[PDB]
């Protein structure tokens, strides 16, 4: 009877009154999924949300998403009774379902006292990390589909091919404030894997910018003077001048040099009309040295970088902010788009064709007469082939950075390429030189079926002509990037899996903990130069004991210290290599870890909490990247050997040999 | 050359190679492999009459009533395509076999008695193949993907450093069969011929050589040779043997006449094996030492002496042989083995097989099928002999023992079926020979290793399964049977070959609805390749290894058409110009080039004769007559791309498209644009929207026509004639006598089908063309369908698109569009929907269609008339009743205090509710027909006459057509025959009809026969062929039509691969102006052109801009009224387009009315035939917008659409062809929150269904486990949505506004302290 | 079915210490937002 209530036992599940059917199980209610069916797949089916294609909204504020009228009535239904019958401008609940029947305006101004300061909370199906998980302020947008601000979409590693979107409604006070807390766009503008923003300015807002902060021998007003950026836009925003024109003026810059006040400092600089309007950009406590510069995605990227270190966060969020309005702004201002006057092809690419032709008809001619071997001629191929590609590399990116000759004091002057193309490939937004060499220039050689590589490559160019056998060969490596994230993206979640199965409960309970030890962070200088530094190793962490210096016993940063930006940039002019830092495994801590051995790096920059459980984060942000993972000794610096662990005796010839298989070669 | 389409709108083509290669049926893979199927062939043609003939004649054991064969016959189609796509009834023809059964006499030479010939017997139907390459089964046309897999024959694979991971590299080998068994070989560099069963375990060659009792002696001399050694006056002497020479190492004195040829030191390679024959010398002094090793053959123990020391096959040295020396024995036969190359590996097989008898050899071999389980002698023999030589069993048709002797190297290409061990040894011998040296192994990706059985073919597999399914009640009826009791149709059934060929044609795992949404993807379904076949291929197995394709697949098969999940290079599509050949090979085009000229001998190849001719390119320039211009002409060896010569050309490649895809043909300029946005672009071709305007391409290649008229979306003529009577629904041609029918005359009817739902739920309609009062070409067309115009393959539409990034609404992937799309809504897409009404008889209840609903007003009833069922006209939504559903509800329903009143009122008052079919929350519709369906034998009331009435209306209006025709013609006969009998024209006029006329009156009476007869066909159909499912025989179907629009947040795309999602949708207001004031229509974003490398995209946009740049030259001076002769004046510029290659030009026919009419066709821009190799160039598309008013770089002057200065440096503009996938915002916004979840528990509802809110997914669990706030996932999946109570005790509270609460034990939670509580282990909560 | 056997018989007293646990009870806890509530609560607990 015991048995037949829970599993039937394990005996065998007796049928039930002439039936075939065992006896009712209540294991399978205690052993489905998970333990248990809430948390189980399939527990739930979230209510105060909406799952909902998306849209771009190049106007959205940096603190704010879009959200459909229709949806807005359905999902907030119970708050606008709650309202109506606590103030009491409906009769009933029921007639005030009745208002809603008939769509009167009074309800929609009770839905305005339930959003317009309600945030919520956004999430995607696909995604796997924490920075996929996010908060917003509701807009009231009459449509169907869920608007966003546009950088926002590479943090969810969401384009526009059909993400929709489940967005979350904070019912209770604590959610509400804990969206606009941790979970606000504008506050984890900073990876949790590394202390770098986590939003790079994509590619339309930085060609805008591109053609804001830009050089060209042509411009119009090519040597005023201007006192303020604010009739710089009285200029260009008007069309008088250009927005590039040498133009000299005054930038009464500031520096918060003091304990918090931005000191006055005149300054007049030979800038272009852009970069005088891109300091109506820049707060003042940002300096026009670095906005002096071409802009590229690199440069404006620790541009919005250096923002924080030094003013801080809420000039930098409200800053990008500006910027994404004008980035995009100026991209239309920007006119110059694409060209099929700059794809111009070299008669030096027919002429090395020509050679690649003439040459290995004699190779081929080489092996007729049996001087290279079939493999020795297989590389070979390979080899002039190669040669012959860089030279025509060497003169389709050479014409493609100076031909741009426009007259100015003379009868004409270069600058860089004004070729649309070119600029894809200096602000570095989505053009680099191996997609250039693969429109404008022979591909190269590809990869074949096997995995091996083809002798041959692919002769002409896209741009141009080839045939279908090229064409299979071009075939192989496309249909292999599909298969690998087909397969890639399952078992991330699966490694994640097991990733959580393992470090789920591990907490941060304790701050400091009583003990020196800790481990040796050293910069893995292998082969030539660092593989991977000192400083982003030490990078938010904690000095194991007082360090020195080269100079002995000089402690150049006392025991417990907490290592940030600037006591970085002090490891880095110090002289000092190898630093012990108090690691995460010898934390003195038991059952958990303290808050030195840990650090301050998140998505935050500070001490880590009493409560924040470490375990978790680690899991998903290891697994994050899961989806992502797949002779003589000359070199050509200048240094010195120094002989490590080595006996090396000296024999005739005064030369020098080397006894053992331990041998590290150093070059100081 | 013109026909009367070409009048109305010739496709200019660009012509520069000329024509040669003709488009045929580009379908017989469908219809011709079908016609190899079903086809009246004496000859035994490979399908139903070489099938029934492999296993007729069917004799019994002692039943001797054996079945024969004689032939078969089709039934007629049961319905028109139209009624069986409406209805949904299976396009068949019912099988009537001609079967011969005869009775034979027991002891004697076997008489015929009764030899009752039973032709045309039911032996169940057999899915028709429509003429396009469709099948018409159930509602809606569904394909088969013909499918790939290891073509029947012998094959060697290597698996080189893999079968050791170690340095040791086999090459081993398995025997393909046909219709029987594999017989897999294990050959390693061990030394050993191991064989298997199919892929069974590791077994000795010998295991079965014993099992067939040759003993030790027998087997190593077929297989090795006999070296024969002499011993004279006490010393050792070899006879050399050179080739037996071959791998060994020379550690002797190898000399003849003394001079020493293969020397102590050096091996033996092959050149003084050749100094050993350059003077005949074979006799060579061996040391002792050398022969002192080998095995013996014969017994040679001591005949000289008189012992048995030891047995056969041992071996020699300084004791054995020195005893056969100094006795006296000249002679010795030994036998043969080395290292290199010639292996002992049957030396190493034999004790493999520890048996020297068949007896105990079979039972280790049935101690290798399963073990624990008794091998018992009888059953073994008998079964080896019924396997490989019962004929039944195995099979290898003229493709086994072709492929097989071809790769033996043998000529025959015809054998017999069942097994020959003459050529099977033949194989093992040459296994060991290939894991040598002496001979190497193949590749799989040679489809000489590849057969691709088609629809048809692999039709006759599944119909072969039905075969014997049921063939099982045939021979037991021929044992459970006396003489004449079995007959046929009492022996074969019906339901086995309805499960059985409907399993392939309607549930084959490459059997599904055809994706109707664009024509293209009609096609390109049905020619179609399929990796993943009945024996064939899988994706868990392989990683990519089945997805990359080899060169030898050049010149059939296409890569670009495939999917993009784990279904790439596994749905692959194949090469227009393709043709079946009957070993389930590929025959290609190829110019037979006869040492010069390319004559137009079209020779077909397969894998296997590409591997061994050599083919010129089609992209290389020749002169006139086909003599290269220049010395050179690239060819391929072997599918080897290299320099070769005019001269060593054996075949050239034909067309341009020989090796191109219908899909791939669509878009132009190839020989440009990346491989990417061509992959995933014939990607997006298969989800062409259907819109209501179907715009043609500007720039077209020539294979819009090909599309738009080779598919099932167009009513072609296969007559031609004056139009009679067009319509919108119907197309009445009056036909041409010369191509009328001389039986019975004839016109042509065409109903079009009417706005119905396609599998996509899309509208469908085929549009009248042909306006009335024009005549037709035969083979012509006379309707278009969605997606398609005039004949014109038209996927989207194209209009004005500028580059430009402007205010970030070209954001990564969005366009931004012109309010004048959704104003105009030329755009438009109706999704039409059918809602199935269950009803009809319940056990508790006759279900009856409601006719009244209860406890509500007449509002219900307003809408609906005295049946219940809504008019045909209204729109609804929200939800709305349809049609109402009665259903029983129940005496646990009703109270004491309503049970008295159900002995007053009545019974069927209160014991139906109303249970209507019902419209969720959140579905729009339009009524626009409402099909009941009535049960056969009872139908319904007056509604249903009116329906049943008009459709039989809607036969009298048609079967009228047929009447009248013939009783013009005949009555004119009439008036001039009446005559001959005493004049009477004028009085004729004035009389009746009634007055050869004997015989005229006859044919009027007799097509008046046809008319009632056919109106009573019609009628019978609509009256009982309503019958649907059994139990419910009243279904009643609702079409909803629903328009959806364009609309911010719908995905745009273009043929050549540019994606997009619409951001803000703005008034044209803000579109940028050139010189003119012309609004741009689209803008699109700039720097996807370097990256993606969407070059060919950019110059289609310029040759559209060229294609609409003459049109505005037109378009004006037209306005004007000018002459006809001055638009032909730029006609004749625009036809000669340069001054290159041709456009064949007109002035043939009258261009006065042709070309002033097509005029006013150009006035909007020009169709341009395109080849994709060598397509428009620079120059030539500079030509075209010279000869408009457009500039040299077609990047023309714009001002800001919202301001008014210029973009500087003017913007590249020009008109672009759009591409719209079927990926709307209606299907995939999912706006619920809470409607709710199911019925017996929390279950969700759906997952892309209805009710759609976040199916919360776990990898979402792991993230919210990241986030420290455990508070809301805590309650998020507990408090909230968990707890059923807790929830309720959410909403009761939180319609007052205090989020306070309290933790939440999951209740379920507080079972599980019960259960174990239950036990003994009794979990508290102390202090 | 596994775990009722693993601590069904030790009858292993885990007082709520874990944040899986804490979940599928729905309660705060000890870390977090939970922090300082279950503060009050630890010290409420075997203490006091």
């Amino acid at each position: 009877a015991v048995d037949a209530l829970l599993d039937n036992g394990r005996r065998g599940r007796a049928i039930t009154g002439s039936n075939k059917r065992p006896l009712k199980s209540l294991a399978d209610m205690i052993k489905g999924k998970q333990g248990r069916f809430r948390q189980n797949l399939l527990g739930k089916r979230v209510d105060y949300s909406g799952r909902s294609v998306i849209t771009v909204g190049p106007y959205l504020r940096l603190h704010q998403c879009g959200l459909p009228k229709k949806m807005a009535l359905e999902l907030f239904k119970p708050f606008i009774y709650g309202k109506l019958e606590l103030r009491g401008l409906a009769t009933t609940i029921k007639a005030a379902k009745k208002m809603v029947e008939r769509e009167e305006a009074v309800v929609w101004d009770i839905l305005d006292e339930v959003i317009r300061e309600h945030p919520v909370l956004l999430n995607r199906a696909p995604t796997l990390h924490r920075l996929g998980i996010q908060a917003f302020e509701p807009v009231l947008i009459e449509g169907k589909a869920i608007q966003l601000h546009p950088l926002v979409c590479a943090a969810y590693n969401a384009d526009f091919d059909g993400d929709q979107m489940a967005v979350h409604v904070p019912l209770t006070l604590e959610a509400q404030l804990e969206a606009r807390a941790l979970m606000m766009s504008t506050n984890n503008i900073l990876s949790p894997a590394n202390g770098e923003p986590i939003i790079v300015p994509s590619q339309d807002v930085v060609l805008g910018l591109y053609y804001m902060t830009r050089d060209c021998v042509n411009a119009k007003g090519e040597g005023m003077v201007l006192t303020g950026p604010k009739e710089a836009e009285r200029l260009y925003r008007s069309g008088l001048a250009s927005l590039h024109a040498r133009v000299k003026v005054r930038i009464t810059e500031y520096e918060k040099d003091a304990n918090g006040e931005l000191v006055a400092k005149t300054s007049l600089k030979d800038t272009t009309v852009g970069r005088a309007i891109l300091w109506m950009i820049v707060p003042k406590g940002l300096p026009y040295s670095i906005v002096n510069q071409a802009l590229g995605k690199k440069a404006i990227s620790k541009m919005l970088n250096t923002c924080y270190r030094i003013l801080g966060l809420k000039p930098t969020v409200i800053f990008a902010d500006q910027i994404m309005y004008t980035g995009f702004a100026y991209a239309a201002r920007s006119g110059a788009s694409v060209g099929i006057d700059d794809m111009v092809i070299p008669e030096k690419k027919h002429e090395i064709i020509s050679e690649a032709e003439a040459e290995v008809a004699e190779i081929q001619e080489q092996f007729q007469s049996g001087l290279v071997t079939a493999g020795e001629r297989y590389n070979k191929v390979i080899d002039i082939w190669a040669a012959a590609n860089d030279r025509v590399s060497k003169a389709m990116m050479d014409n493609l950075q100076t031909e741009t000759v426009i007259n100015r004091d003379g009868q004409e002057e270069k600058q860089v390429s004004f070729n649309s193309i070119y600029m894809m490939a200096d602000s570095g937004a989505r053009g680099s030189a191996a997609q250039i060499r693969q429109l404008a220039g022979m591909r190269g050689l590809m990869a074949k079926p096997d995995g091996s590589i083809i002798e041959t490559p692919i002769t002409a160019n896209f741009r141009e002509g080839l045939n279908v056998l090229q064409y299979f060969i071009s075939t192989h490596g496309a249909r292999k990037g599909l298969a690998d994230t087909a397969l890639k993206t399952a078992n991330s979640g699966y490694l994640t899996r097991r990733l959580v199965d393992v470090a789920q409960d591990l907490v941060v309970t304790e701050d400091d903990c009583g003990t020196h030890e800790g481990i040796m962070m050293t910069p893995v200088i292998e082969g030539g130069d660092v593989k991977e530094p000192l400083r982003d190793r030490v990078l938010g962490r904690v000095t194991a004991e007082d360090v020195l210096k080269p100079g002995t016993a000089d402690i150049l940063v006392p025991r417990n210290t907490l290592l940030h930006e600037q006591w970085c940039d002090l490891l880095e002019e110090n002289s000092v290599d190898a630093v012990k830092v108090r690691s995460v495994v010898s934390c003195d801590t038991d059952f958990g870890v303290c808050a030195h051995c840990y650090g301050r790096d998140l998505a935050r920059g500070h001490i880590i909490n009493k409560g924040e459980a470490i375990g978790v984060i680690a899991a998903q942000s290891i697994g994050e990247p899961g989806t992502q993972l797949t002779s003589s000794i000359q070199v050509k610096n200048k240094g010195s050997i120094k002989l490590s662990n080595v006996k090396s005796v000296v024999n005739s010839s005064g030369k020098l040999v080397i006894t053992s298989r331990n041998t590290e070669l150093k070059l100081i | 050359v013109y026909s009367y389409t070409e009048k109305k709108r010739i496709r200019k083509d660009f012509g520069k190679r000329p024509q040669v290669l003709d488009v045929p049926y580009l379908l017989s893979i469908q219809l011709d492999s079908f016609q190899k199927f079903i086809e009246q062939d004496p000859e035994g043609q490979y399908g139903l009459e070489a099938a029934f003939r492999s296993v007729f004649p069917i004799q019994s054991y002692s039943g001797n009533s054996e079945l024969q064969y004689v032939s078969y016959r089709l039934g007629e189609p049961v319905f028109d395509v139209q009624e069986c796509q409406i209805r949904g009834v299976t396009y068949s023809a019912p099988l009537r076999v001609k079967l011969r059964l005869v009775i034979y006499e027991r002891e004697a030479p076997e008489g015929t008695v009764k030899d009752i010939k039973e032709q045309e017997v039911y032996m169940g139907e057999i899915p028709l193949m429509t003429d396009n390459g469709t099948f018409v089964i159930n509602g809606t046309e569904r394909v088969i993907v013909s499918q790939l897999h290891r073509s029947p024959g012998v094959f060697f694979d290597s698996d080189k450093g893999k079968t050791h991971s170690s340095g040791k590299v086999l090459y081993n080998a398995r025997i393909i069969p046909y219709r029987g068994s594999w017989l897999d070989f294990e050959f390693d560099p061990k030394d050993n011929l191991f064989v298997r069963i199919d892929r069974r375990r590791k077994l000795p060659a010998t295991i079965i050589l014993r099992a067939l009792n040759y003993t030790t002696e027998q087997i190593l001399d077929l297989f090795f040779e006999k070296v024969i050694f002499e011993i004279r006056d006490n010393k050792l002497q070899m006879e050399l043997v050179p080739e037996r020479l071959r791998g060994e190492t020379a550690s002797f004195d190898i000399e003849a006449n003394g001079k020493v040829y293969v020397e102590k030191g050096r091996r033996i390679t092959a050149r003084h094996i050749r100094q050993l024959e350059k003077d005949d010398v074979k006799l060579i002094e061996v040391p002792v030492e050398y022969i002192a090793g080998k095995v013996v053959a014969k017994d040679y123990i001591d005949e000289s002496t008189g012992e048995l020391i030891c047995a056969a096959n041992m071996e020699l040295s300084l004791d054995l042989l020195a005893k056969l020396s100094q006795s006296g024995h000249k002679r010795i036969e030994t036998l043969f083995t080395n290292d290199l190359d010639h292996g002992p590996y049957i030396s190493e097989t034999l004790r493999v097989d520890p048996t020297n008898d068949r007896l105990s050899a079979l039972v280790e071999i049935y101690r290798m099928m399963r073990p624990g389980e008794p091998p018992t002698r009888e059953a073994a023999e008998s079964l080896f002999e019924n396997l490989f030589f019962s004929e039944d069993r195995y099979d290898l048709s003229a493709v086994g023992r072709m492929k097989f002797n071809r790769s033996l190297l043998r000529e025959e290409i015809e054998g017999s079926g069942i097994l020959s061990k003459d050529d099977i040894i033949d194989v093992m011998k040459k296994l060991i020979d290939i894991r040598n040296g002496k001979g190497e192994v193949d590749d799989i990706d040679h489809l000489g290793n590849r057969r691709i059985r088609s629809v048809g073919e692999m039709a006759e597999n599944q119909f072969r399964v039905g075969l014997v399914r049921v063939e099982r009640a045939v021979k037991e009826r021929l044992s459970l049977g006396d003489l004449d009791t079995l007959m046929p149709q009492d022996m074969i059934n019906a339901k086995p070959i309805s499960a059985a060929v409907k399993e392939f044609f309607g549930s084959s795992q490459l059997s599904q609805f055809m994706d109707q949404n664009n024509p293209l993807s009609e096609i390109t379904h049905k020619r179609r390749i399929s990796a993943l076949g009945p024996g064939g291929l899988t994706r868990e197995r392989a990683g990519f290894e089945v997805r990359d394709v080899h060169p030898t697949h050049y010149g059939r098969v296409c890569p670009i058409e495939t999917p993009e999940g784990p279904n790439i290079g596994l749905i692959n599509s194949l090469s227009v110009y393709a043709q079946t050949n009957e070993y389930g090979f590929l025959e290609t085009p190829y110019r037979k080039v006869t040492d010069g000229v390319v004559t137009d001998e079209i020779h077909y190849l397969s894998a296997i004769e590409e591997g061994n001719y050599v083919i010129a390119q089609a992209n290389s320039n020749l002169d006139e007559e086909g003599h290269f211009v220049e010395d050179l002409v690239t060819c391929r060896s072997k599918g080897e791309s290299s320099l070769f010569s005019r001269d060593q050309v054996d075949y050239m490649d034909v067309s341009t498209q020989q090796v191109v895809s219908v899909g791939a043909s669509l878009i132009p300029f190839l020989e440009h644009d990346d491989a990417n946005r061509a992959l995933m672009g014939a990607n997006m071709q298969r989800q062409a929207v259907p819109t209501l305007r179907a715009d043609k391409p500007l720039v077209g290649t020539g294979m819009e026509r090909a599309v738009a008229v080779d598919s099932g979306v167009t009513a072609v003529a296969k007559r031609g004639g004056v139009v009679q009577y067009v319509d919108a629904s119907r197309i009445v041609i009056k036909v041409n006598e010369d191509e009328m029918y001389p039986g019975e005359a004839g016109i042509d009817i065409y109903n079009l089908t009417k706005y119905t739902r396609s599998n996509q739920n899309t509208c469908i309609n085929q549009m009248p063309c042909v306006s009335l009062g024009e005549p037709v070409e035969r083979g012509d067309v006379l309707a278009d369908g969605p997606s398609t115009d005039l004949g014109e393959l038209a996927l989207g539409q194209n209009m004005r698109v500028a580059f430009m990034p402007w205010n970030g609404y070209n954001f990564e992937d969005s366009i931004l569009v012109s309010e004048r799309v959704v104003q105009e809504d030329r755009f438009t897409t109706i999704h039409i929907q059918e809602l199935a009404c269950v009803s009809r008889d319940t056990k508790l209840g006759p279900e009856e269609i409601t006719a009244d609903i209860p406890n509500v007003g007449e509002a219900a009833l307003s809408k609906l008339d005295e049946s219940g069922i809504v008019y045909i006209g209204a729109e609804v939504t929200g939800g709305d009743i349809l049609v109402g559903k009665v259903t029983p509800k129940g005496e646990t329903q009703l109270t004491p205090e309503e049970k008295l009143l159900r002995a007053i009122f009545g019974e069927k008052a209160s014991d139906v509710k109303d249970s209507s079919l019902r419209v969720p929350n959140g579905v729009s519709g339009t009524v626009i027909d409402v099909q009941v369906f009535t049960r056969d034998g009872v139908e319904k009331d007056k509604r249903a006459l009116e329906i049943e009435e008009m459709q039989l209306k809607q036969a009298k209006k048609d079967l009228s057509e047929e009447l009248q025709i013939l009783e013009a013609g005949l009555f004119s006969r009439i008036r001039a025959v009446l005559v001959a009998g005493g004049v009477e024209a004028e009085k004729l006029d004035k009389l009746p009809r009634d007055r050869q006329l004997e015989q005229l009156a006859e044919q009027y009476d007799e097509l008046k026969h046809e008319f009632e007869k056919k109106l009573e066909a019609k009628r019978r159909k609509i009256t009982q062929g309503d019958d649907l499912a059994p139990g419910v025989l009243k279904i009643v179907k609702v079409y909803l039509a629903v328009k959806r629009r364009i609309q911010p947040g719908d995905k745009m795309a273009g043929r050549h691969g540019n994606k997009g999602v619409i951001s803000k949708i703005n008034p044209i207001e803000d579109m940028p102006y050139d010189e003119n004031g012309t609004p741009v229509d689209i803008v699109l974003n700039p720097l996807g052109v370097p990256s993606r490398m969407n070059i060919g995209q950019i110059l289609e946009t310029h040759l559209g801009m060229a294609a609409k740049g003459i049109g505005d030259k037109i378009n004006a001076m037209l306005k004007q009224q000018q002459e006809v002769a001055k638009l032909r004046e730029f006609i004749q510029r625009a036809y000669d387009l340069g001054a290159d290659v041709r456009q064949k030009v007109d002035l043939s026919t009258f261009s006065d009315e042709e070309v002033m009419r097509l005029a006013e066709n150009l006035r909007k821009g020009m169709p341009i035939a395109t080849p994709v190799f060598d397509g428009a160039k620079e120059a030539e598309i500079k030509e075209l917008l010279k000869l408009g008013d457009l500039p040299t770089s077609g990047q023309i002057r714009l001002y800001d659409g919202r301001t008014g200065e210029q973009f500087e440096r003017p913007v590249t503009v020009g008109y672009m062809y759009m591409l719209k996938l079927n990926h709307l915002v209606d299907d995939k916004m999912h706006a619920r929150s809470t409607g709710s979840y199911s019925l017996v528990t929390q279950q969700p509802l759906g997952g892309k269904a209805q009710f759609g809110g976040q199916r919360f997914g776990e990898m979402e669990v792991w993230a919210l486990e990241a986030y420290g706030a455990a508070y809301t996932l805590q309650e998020m999946l507990t408090v909230k949505s968990d707890d059923v109570n807790g929830r309720t005790k959410m909403y009761k509270n939180i319609v007052d506004g205090n989020h306070q609460m309290e933790p939440g034990m999951p209740e379920s939670f507080n079972v599980l302290l019960k259960e174990i509580r239950s036990l003994g282990i009794n979990i508290e909560l102390e202090d | 079915t596994r775990v009722l056997t693993e601590a069904a018989v030790a009858g292993k007293r885990d007082e709520l210490r874990g944040l899986k646990e804490n979940v599928i009870v729905g309660r705060l806890i000890p870390a977090g937002t939970g922090y300082a509530y279950h503060q009050d609560r630890m010290r409420r607990r075997a203490a006091g």
